[PDB]
């Protein structure tokens, strides 16, 4: 019933920009909290972002506060996040994450900064 | 696509039975099996509905 | 502790005044189930089994009987006839 | 067993009173069978049901 | 019609039994009259109600 479909990744260099997507099925995004996670190669899975269920307040981890912009699209049922000022530390597989009854994991998309 | 091509060069015929999750009614599935019946025995039965 | 190996710390053979813990304003939630917190100073128990764990901000709703969620259904389940208090406060300045 | 039709009246009223009193060791769908453990740490708009 | 004084007893007993059969299909103000729909769609400790 619930599936998260990641896209929008790619290969950029240092100082690049990108626009990811997380296509979602089975739930409106107005009712639950969504999150973004990433997993670098050789590193464990780390949290990236969140938008709350009211749609007002967003958060980020300490490496990614202020540089990225996460947004929701309500009619599309897809949650994006904007990449700007891409350091090579952001080389990871990016997973969008949601708690709708059971918490569910997408297969992710690849962003390489080099 | 020549007849003296190899199995890597000759076409593997691909069909994609796509699956998505959108607000649409279910139309095409796979089949449903059904076992044999015995008679003169207290058994639970499940007919079509 | 984290909640896959959440710590049960049972307390025994002492006197606890829950009016001080009731009147502390550093806590946010005071949801309780058995018999009144204004008479928690008035009764007399046999065993405590106090807990200590750290969760998200959204799993405050999960600390109730028969909830949904992978903590509630898979990791840390409360009984349907759960009897006791939960006390909680935000720890953004600690964790 | 000569006086059974006098005995069964007293035995039935004793079994009725025994059945009447034994109803008060039952939970009746609440959490407890004693009043305060049902009511009072629970919120009084939702314990009166 | 001479034998109505025996027929009314059997008719009243079948009437009483066939009344009590018809409250098997009574919702009584719940969500569902079938307990399978009770267990299937809605959550266990509020299926208590």
């Amino acid at each position: 019933q619930v599936q998260l479909v990641e896209s929008g990744g790619g290969l950029v260099q240092a100082g690049g920009s990108l626009r990811l997507s997380c296509a979602a099925s089975g739930f409106p995004v107005k009712n639950f909290e969504m999150e973004w996670y990433r997993k670098a190669p050789g590193k464990e899975r780390e949290w990236v972002a969140a938008i709350q269920s009211g749609g007002v307040e967003t958060y980020y981890a300490d490496s990614v506060k202020g540089r990225f912009t996460i947004s929701r699209d309500n009619a599309k049922n897809t949650v994006y996040l904007q990449m700007n000022s891409l350091k090579p530390e952001d080389t990871a597989v990016y997973y969008c994450f949601v708690y709708v009854g059971r918490s569910y994991i997408g297969q992710g998309t690849q962003v390489t900064v080099s | 696509f020549q007849p003296t091509n190899g199995v890597g060069y000759q076409p593997y015929r691909v069909v994609v039975l796509s699956f998505e999750l959108l607000h649409a009614p279910a139309t095409v599935c796979g089949p449903k099996k059904s076992t044999n019946l015995v008679k003169n025995k207290c058994v639970n039965f499940n007919f079509n509905g | 502790a984290s909640v896959y190996a959440w710590n049960r710390k049972r307390i025994s053979n002492c006197v606890a005044d829950y009016s001080v813990l009731y009147n502390s304003a550093s806590f946010s939630t005071f949801k309780c189930y058995g018999v009144s917190p204004t008479k928690l100073n008035d009764l007399c128990f046999t065993n405590v089994y106090a807990d200590s764990f750290v969760i998200r901000g959204d799993e405050v709703r999960q600390i109730a009987p028969g909830q949904t969620g992978k903590i509630a259904d898979y990791n840390y389940k409360l009984p349907d006839d759960f009897t006791g208090c939960v006390i909680a406060w935000n720890s953004n300045n600690l964790d | 067993s000569a006086l059974g039709k006098l005995q069964d009246v007293v035995n039935q009223n004793a079994q009725a009173l025994n059945t009447l009193v034994k109803q008060l060791s039952s939970n009746f769908g609440a959490i407890s069978s004693v009043l305060n453990d049902i009511l009072s740490r629970l919120d009084p708009p939702e314990a009166e049901v």
